[PDB]
């Protein structure tokens, strides 16, 4: 009955500025406050500041109070936030919710689809996937396991397929790692002995922002 | 500014039994209590607020009890949905502060984890570097300690691990490896080691590898 | 002059369970409650007052409880006589103000709409009119969403429709159509088009009809 | 053992006055407050004010303050109240209820019927349905379906009759509708192919007001 | 002077179900409440006092609770041996006021009344006056109205009734009928009826007779 649809995800340089947008229905817009509310890592929530949609009404977090605006524009129904001077730490999703009326009290009920907002000086790069086969010439246990590993992409994220999606089962997925700017990825699968030596499996790692399809042949 | 904690920070419980999870404020607040639910992935979602009344659309097993700072919350009976992340939240002095947050698990039995060790490719050289991989599998429960002997010593900086979210029917973890060196320092030492120390054995298994094997 | 609000506004159950409506107060009474129970085309009927007694002739199902602000009345356990709009009521100043009404249906499980388009017919555009119908039955929920397409665009205004309550036995709704529009503009389109949006297929079905058809 | 009784719907045009009458019985009528609350649409109620039929005491709702009086007879048990200078949206259900003894807290026990007051300066007029048969000369699916339509008429309402009132179950109601200060009429009945195109049904509708039958051969 | 008023005022239930009466004080004593058990005939019997304590020799079925004015008392699970009138009193202040009673039967099905009528003999108009007797029998519930239709008119004064208490086994009523009129006022008409308008039927029978029959 009530519905709050916010931006896409953003990516930018530090030191520039970023503008999120916050779009709500379902009820009269100028009776109910509106929150802010940042998630970092990994469960750490904070609040960054309300509003009160009937002209203006505004309190800040004393910790974000410089690093944040708020506006609100009353003919078409938005909430627009702004960030000043981002920088390596400030990258986090941003929650918009609905208070309560006439008050910022009254914990909000109705939520967002939190957008996320990533700040990287970073190039993009196509992504290069590396081998991974045995091996050191004894294989044990009767289980033959294998996996990929992805470097040189950017931003977030890729796609894992196995045989042209032959079994989804046994596969695995696993975030980025932070190592100087540059993320990676890893992949296992757990395939008994009578695979090897007969049947071959090749891996193939797809990129969608890049557009770079590269299959290495395990 | 009111700091609030709770505890504990992961309770792993299995379907069908009462979970009692907590809040604590530091200065008396008597009104304002707010439990959230957050999937993984998705918005959070209001389950009760004033520590008693519950919310529209919140199921009548869960029920928020509490006066004065000390608060707490009850749910009777567990089902298969209700997995997620909790948080606390105060109403009564800006700023609004939220807990650091309660991991909700699916509790098992004990499983062996599945060892995984392979010696880096001829590839990567090419670019300046070299990087070995040490995977492990379908281990309970997630406390780990990873070790890597090399000539009987320890390097750091460069050492870090990352695993994989709680899945749905085999409900287990997975581990990853990726270390940081470059190339002409591959070929100095010879042995090399991973070890992880776990609940299911008093002695970690041992295994390594060579540079021609 | 104190207002309140209830939640949820409609509330869909089906018999045998408990069901928990909610009133609150801008300021706090204390003193004062009263529920009320109005059935379709009949009078109101008091329930619990003081938020705590329970009035004569009335059910021990009904059970209300609160203080301070916030109010509620459970209900355990459901009956098929229960049915209607509940409303909270303020003794406290002048004026008495009353929430906005809380309906209470039955719950049903998914039911796939009956689709009814026919073209007008001769015998209006005598008047200097011409009016199309557009008929949909045997749907839950009530969620729906309109849409005509001519030349793919919409027209505004002269677009709305209408509804049946709740049946006993069958418990579905119905819908109607009724466009305003003169004869001469009838005729300088063609393709008419009656779009209901709902949750049974993620794709609307498609019907259509033309002039010499 | 207390019944209250009003009196009668009652239509009248914009500008003028009414009178309403509220009569009770089964306890002393002195000793106990009457309260009028009226019933806008959906479910929406407001209140009118109280009255203490000792003498007299009156307390009016700001907002309803002008626009209504009350009345109380002590000899003959009667409560009336009466509107002046009606207009559109003051037309509403109203309802007469006892109070608390002595006290105009302790909310209403027993009510009246709800007599309705409707405003509108149209005329009355016969009704005159109208047909609706397939078709595009393909019949799909296996459900025919149609029903009537009814324009011109006023006030409410009208009556439904099939084949001398052959079966209840398929036949449905709808309420009226304003448009440019007339109302209409519709209705749905689901019927197999077995019918048409042998067995054919017809459409009556009468009107009990302007005493005005149309019978339509679909 | 503090008063009381109780309700509801007659209150049929069968044995087995729970029964709540209640009491309300113009003003707050918090401290004083009596219930009594006052059975046909016989002198009346403290059952609980202090609104909460029941006395000696009460059976542990009665449970009494309040606070400020309004008062209750709960009878679970009824029995065959407690019907009866109840009271309720203050201690507070002078005077002592009591409640206005609540009978308390026994319910029972729908029964249809037996009709009698007959005229009056020649004996009575030797005194100088007649009188007429009209006696139903065998109905429940107790609402009835008496209509006496002389040529199309009703006469007062001089028309009232009389009822028997409930019985034991058969546990139903019974009515009377005394009219006083003189000799000769008796032939100036000659239609008289009996009518009695009961839930049964829509339509009260009708049984009449006169002079010669």
């Amino acid at each position: 009955e009530v519905q709050l649809q916010q931006s896409g995800p953003e990516l930018v340089k530090p030191g520039a500025s970023v503008k999120m947008s916050c779009k709500t229905s379902g009820y009269t817009f100028t009776e109910n406050t509106m929150h802010w509310v940042r998630q970092s890592h990994g469960k750490s929530l904070e609040w960054i500041g309300g509003i009160y949609p009937k002209n203006d009404d505004t309190k800040y977090n004393q910790k974000f109070k410089g690093k944040a605006t708020l506006t609100v524009d009353k003919s078409s129904s938005t909430a627009c936030m702004e960030l000043r001077s981002l920088t390596s730490e400030d990258s986090a999703v941003y929650y918009c919710a609905r208070g309560d009326y006439e008050n910022y009290f009254y914990a909000m009920d109705y939520w967002g689809q939190g957008t996320s907002v990533t700040v990287s000086s970073a190039k993009t790069t196509p992504p290069s996937v590396y081998p991974l086969a045995p091996g050191c010439g004894d294989t044990t246990g009767s289980s033959v396991t294998l996996g990929c590993l992805v470097k040189g992409y950017f931003p977030e994220s890729v796609t894992v397929t196995w045989n042209s999606g032959s079994l989804s089962s046994s596969v695995h997925t696993f975030p980025a790692l932070l190592q100087s700017g540059l993320y990676t990825m890893s992949s296992s699968v757990t395939v008994p002995s009578s695979t090897w030596p007969s049947q071959t499996v090749t891996c193939s790692v797809a990129h969608p922002a890049s557009s770079t399809t590269v299959d290495k042949k395990l | 500014d009111i700091q609030m904690t709770q505890s504990p920070a992961s309770l792993s419980v299995s379907v069908g039994e009462t979970v009692t999870i907590t809040c604590r404020a530091s200065e008396n607040i008597y009104s304002n209590l707010a439990w959230y639910q957050q999937k993984q992935g998705k918005s959070p979602q209001l389950l009760v607020y004033a520590a008693t009344n519950l919310a529209d659309g919140v199921p009548s097993r869960f029920s928020g009890s509490g006066s004065g700072t000390q608060y707490s919350l009850k749910i009777n009976s567990l089902q298969s949905e209700d997995f997620g992340t909790y948080y606390c939240q105060q109403f009564w002095d800006t700023p609004f502060t939220f807990g650091s947050g309660t991991k909700l698990a699916i509790k098992r039995a004990d499983a062996a984890p599945t060892v995984s060790i392979f010696p880096p490719s001829s590839e990567q050289l090419t670019s300046g570097g070299a990087s070995v991989v040490c995977f492990l599998n379908n281990f309970y429960p997630k406390d780990i300690n990873v070790k890597w002997k090399i000539d009987g010593s320890e390097r750091q900086n460069g050492v870090l691990n990352s695993w994989t979210d709680q899945d749905s029917k085999d409900s287990t973890y997975s581990m990853s490896s990726t270390l940081t060196l470059t190339k002409d320092e591959y070929e100095r030492h010879n042995s090399y080691t991973c070890e992880a120390t776990h609940k299911t054995s008093t002695s970690p298994i041992v295994k390594s590898f060579n540079r021609n094997e």
